[PDB]
């Protein structure tokens, strides 16, 4: 699964987490198995305007 | 007139009653948790802990 999120809120991507996206946008199961990989895309996903 | 002659049967009854009493008493201990009542535990804090 892939998406784009603010840099600060990457903490919310973990099982048993509470927050804005963790409750209203994307939820992980408590016994989730797997991996999460996040990397900055300011130079490509951000515009001067 | 004289009592305390039927010591054995009274002893058996007392032992049974005491065992049951302490068994039902042991339900009011924390055991290192923060509350002895389960409903408050459920309704007070977040499921993972």
């Amino acid at each position: 699964d892939s998406f784009v999120i603010r840099g600060d809120e990457v903490r919310q991507i973990a099982p048993g987490q509470t927050g804005k996206i963790a409750d209203y946008n994307y939820k992980l199961p408590d016994d989730f198995t797997g991996c999460v990989i996040a990397w900055n895309s300011n130079n490509l996903d951000s515009k001067v305007g | 007139s004289t009592a305390s002659a039927l010591g054995k049967l009274q002893n058996v009854v007392n032992q049974n009653a005491q065992a049951l009493n302490t068994l039902v008493k042991q339900l009011s201990s924390n055991f290192g948790a923060i509350s002895s009542v389960l409903n408050d535990i459920l309704s007070r804090l977040d499921p993972p802990e």
